[PDB]
């Protein structure tokens, strides 16, 4: 609680973490390569359950 | 264009009025801003009148009415005792 | 091996192989047995195939 | 086992016949086998009838299948078993996942950016996942090349339920049925606004078979898609839609530029399968929960899908 | 039905040819039983100046098959029915993926007659393999050799006007659905390419005979540079010049069909085949 985020470059909505691992930006990726970020970073796979 | 909206309240008349009042004083502002009273009769803003009572606990269960192709949400009020009033004005 | 000013939080996905242990109840499902019926694959020359 | 040896043994091929040129008394016996064989397979009785259950393994082919791997947000599960699904080719090479379209989501990526539009919007709420399927459906249609990134592989025979990552199977080749051995016939399920029978535009020789031709076709606001059935032949075909496209002759000349090679090309024909012409296609109505939609129905189809030829 | 193929080899096979036989088992190859003509060989034999047209011509005639078994003496091959589906695969040097193309072509091999081919040093024949290879790929390769063909018989006549650099630049490699190969470009595909250069030559002739023959409506789309010709010709030579250029044109347009197209439906890259009929 007496902190926001321990990290700003990939915590907030845009970012450079984000932007590197989110899958709303990964459209011009090789789509068979696994992503161990996906699971922290895709808004849907952290948002369905 | 007039309008026709159900309220559903657990309080009685004396009470609905002065709460729709309440609830309405951004409209009177709105029609006393688009328009102007250049008459006497276009003071009242609109009229409510008490369709009947029914429970509280179990009321205004939500449902749908599907016509033929399309369906607009309803909303089914059960075990309703229907006893209408004259219209009260709102102001 | 100089700092460049930026740390690296490093991830990675590891797998574990395990062997598990399943409990299931008794007659907790019921399985309902159907008979069995045979069909016919491509019957070539050297052999029918069911 | 007794269940499984009395389905086998009433499910096998009877053996040939032996005609024993050598001996004497054999080939009496044999002649007499050959015509009581002959008399009771010509017949009318039960015996002629119980004689083309046994298939003698040309007559009868089973088809080819294409196990299709697809995203279940792209597809429906409500949707009839006997829809055309067009398949898009993808740009990378380890790719794993085919993106089908049924026609209804075929007709959202159709209108979305300018009946059959309510119960595709009904079907596929939300289009801006499935144009994120395709890389780019503006540009491949503005030079007109869309055509040849789509391919039909027939129509849909199994659908087996996943909640992510679904699977479909379509007959690709061959006489459409279902996979099932529990028996029963796809029927080919085509919408009725996109489909015309090109008998009523055009307004003498019975066939054998009326095939049912697709017609991907590149019109001003967007593309089209049009199910052709016609008694003729493919390159028959060609030359009465030429006759049918009327208006795009005077849109390729109204558009007088001619090193702008977009508008020179106006769709593509692709044959999709062959039902029988003395059974005609039959009408009918497909409901969802709320709306029902006519819909062509569409029997004893062979499918045998051919290329895109350009009009 | 019976229609396994055998063929009659004269001498036996060593183990090296049997190597290279079996590292190409899955591929089609046509038909003339005699082992002399079996396949294309008998135009791509050093006694026949390499030419395309013929060669397309015998491939489109003469029918295919697919070769299923190798022996010591033997040959074992079904050949092609319009019925029936074989399962081929794609074992050529040139290797173009087949990743979901619905329809394959069976051209003669333009990248080179070593590289789609097996020299049988102890018999009579040295064998070839027909390209069987995805339509998009057939066409652009046909592109890339004819207009390759052309601009380089123009730089050896005149060089002043084109650069043989920017044309194998882009002439040199095709891209179809993200995969990017390179074209082995060198004669061969000369009487093609001279086949094309009449048509396109006569072609002016050709529209302005054929609008002439039904007004302004068909006159205006021509440019200006692409309308003016005099009337003046004499009626032997605009006869015959008609005839063969519309000979050409029917030859062309059915060359420029790419033979027998085969379909597919699946393929299996784990294992390189596919389920495979005559369309």
């Amino acid at each position: 609680e007496y902190r926001s985020t321990v990290n700003p470059w990939a915590s907030q909505l845009g970012s450079l973490g984000d932007i590197m691992y989110n899958s709303s930006y990964r459209q011009t990726a090789v789509p068979g390569l696994y992503s161990p970020c996906r699971a922290f970073f895709n808004k849907e796979e952290l948002l369905r359950n | 264009g007039p309008r026709f909206t159900f309220f559903q309240s657990s309080r009685g008349h004396c009470q609905i009025m002065n709460i729709l009042r309440i609830y309405y004083s951004p409209s009177i502002m709105h029609r006393y801003a688009v328009v102007q009273p250049l008459h006497i009769e276009e003071l009242t803003f609109g009229a409510v009148a008490c369709l009947g009572t029914f429970s509280a606990t179990d009321g205004w269960r939500r449902s749908a009415f599907n016509y033929r192709g399309s369906s607009l949400p309803v909303v089914e009020i059960d075990s309703f005792y229907s006893n209408v009033s004259d219209w009260e004005v709102i102001l | 091996k100089i700092h460049p000013g930026v740390a690296m939080t490093v991830v990675r996905t590891d797998e574990i192989l395990s062997e598990n242990i399943l409990f299931s109840s008794r007659a907790s499902t019921s399985m309902f047995i159907g008979t069995p019926n045979v069909s016919r694959r491509e019957a070539r020359v050297d052999a029918v195939t069911f | 086992r007794r269940r499984l040896q009395r389905r086998i043994a009433g499910l096998l091929p009877p053996p040939a016949r032996r005609l024993n040129i050598s001996r004497g008394s054999e080939f009496t016996r044999d002649v007499r086998g050959l015509v009581e064989e002959h008399a009771q397979a010509s017949s009318l009785s039960a015996a002629a009838v119980w004689r083309a259950g046994l298939l003698a393994p040309s007559g009868w082919r089973p088809p080819v299948f294409g196990d299709f791997l697809i995203h279940a947000s792209s597809f429906n599960n409500a949707e009839a078993t006997g829809t055309p699904l067009f398949q898009f080719k993808q740009s990378d090479p380890f790719s794993g996942v085919d993106a089908v379209f049924t026609p209804l989501s075929l007709f959202i990526l159709m209108n979305h950016g300018r009946g059959l539009t309510r119960m595709a919007n009904l079907l596929y709420d939300s289009p801006a996942t499935l144009a994120d399927l395709v890389p780019d459906f503006g540009r491949l249609v503005a030079d007109r090349r869309f055509h040849n990134f789509i391919t039909p592989v027939g129509p849909l025979v199994e659908n087996i339920k996943s909640t992510y990552l679904n699977k479909i199977t379509t007959v690709v080749h061959g006489p459409v049925v279902s996979k099932a051995i529990p028996r029963s016939t796809v029927k080919v399920t085509v919408p009725q606004e996109a489909f015309v029978d090109l008998d009523a535009w055009l307004s003498q020789p019975c066939p054998a078979d009326a095939r049912l031709y697709v017609a991907l076709t590149y019109e001003e606001a967007g593309p089209r898609f049009t199910f052709f059935q016609s008694s003729r032949g493919h390159c028959q075909i060609m030359n009465i839609l030429r006759i049918y496209y009327s208006p795009s002759i005077m849109h390729r000349y109204a558009v007088v530029q001619p090193l702008h090679i977009e508008e020179l090309t106006f769709g593509a024909v692709a044959c999709l399968g062959t039902f029988s012409a003395t059974d005609g296609w039959r009408r009918s109505a497909f409901n969802y929960r709320g709306s029902s939609l006519p819909v062509v129905e569409i029997d004893s189809f062979y499918s045998n899908v051919s290329d895109w030829e350009v009009i | 039905m019976d229609l396994k193929v055998v063929v009659s080899l004269s001498s036996r096979l060593y183990t090296d040819e049997i190597a290279k036989m079996q590292q190409r088992i899955g591929c089609i190859l046509p038909l003339a039983q005699n082992v002399q003509g079996l396949g294309l060989g008998q135009v791509y034999s050093l006694e026949t100046v390499p030419d395309y047209v013929s060669m397309y011509n015998y491939l489109s005639d003469c029918t295919l098959a697919v070769l299923d078994e190798v022996s010591v003496d033997s040959l074992i091959l079904t050949k092609i029915v319009p019925g029936q589906t074989y399962a081929i695969k794609n074992k050529y040097q040139p290797f173009f993926q087949w990743h979901g193309t619905g329809s394959l072509s069976v051209m003669p091999p333009v990248f080179g007659r070593e590289h789609a081919t097996v020299k049988l040093e102890s018999n009579d024949v040295d064998i070839v393999f027909p390209m069987v290879l995805p339509t998009p790929i057939a066409e652009e390769v046909l592109q890339k050799i004819l207009l390759f063909n052309v601009y380089s018989r123009v730089v050896m006549q005149a060089p002043g006007n084109a650069d043989m650099l920017d044309v194998h630049m882009h002439l040199g490699s095709v891209s179809y659905l993200g995969h990017h190969y390179e074209l082995a470009l060198p004669a061969l595909l000369d009487n093609l390419s001279l086949y094309f250069c009449i048509m396109v030559t006569l072609l002016p002739r050709a529209s302005m005979r054929l609008v002439r023959g039904l007004n302004l409506f068909q006159e205006m789309v021509p440019d200006e540079i692409a309308r003016i010709d005099l009337d003046d010709l004499s009626v032997a030579d605009d006869l015959s010049r008609m005839r063969v250029m519309m000979t050409y044109l029917q030859s062309l347009a059915s060359l420029f069909n790419l033979g027998p197209r085969l379909a597919t439906a699946a393929y299996s890259q784990e294992t390189l085949t596919a389920t495979c009929w005559l369309r």
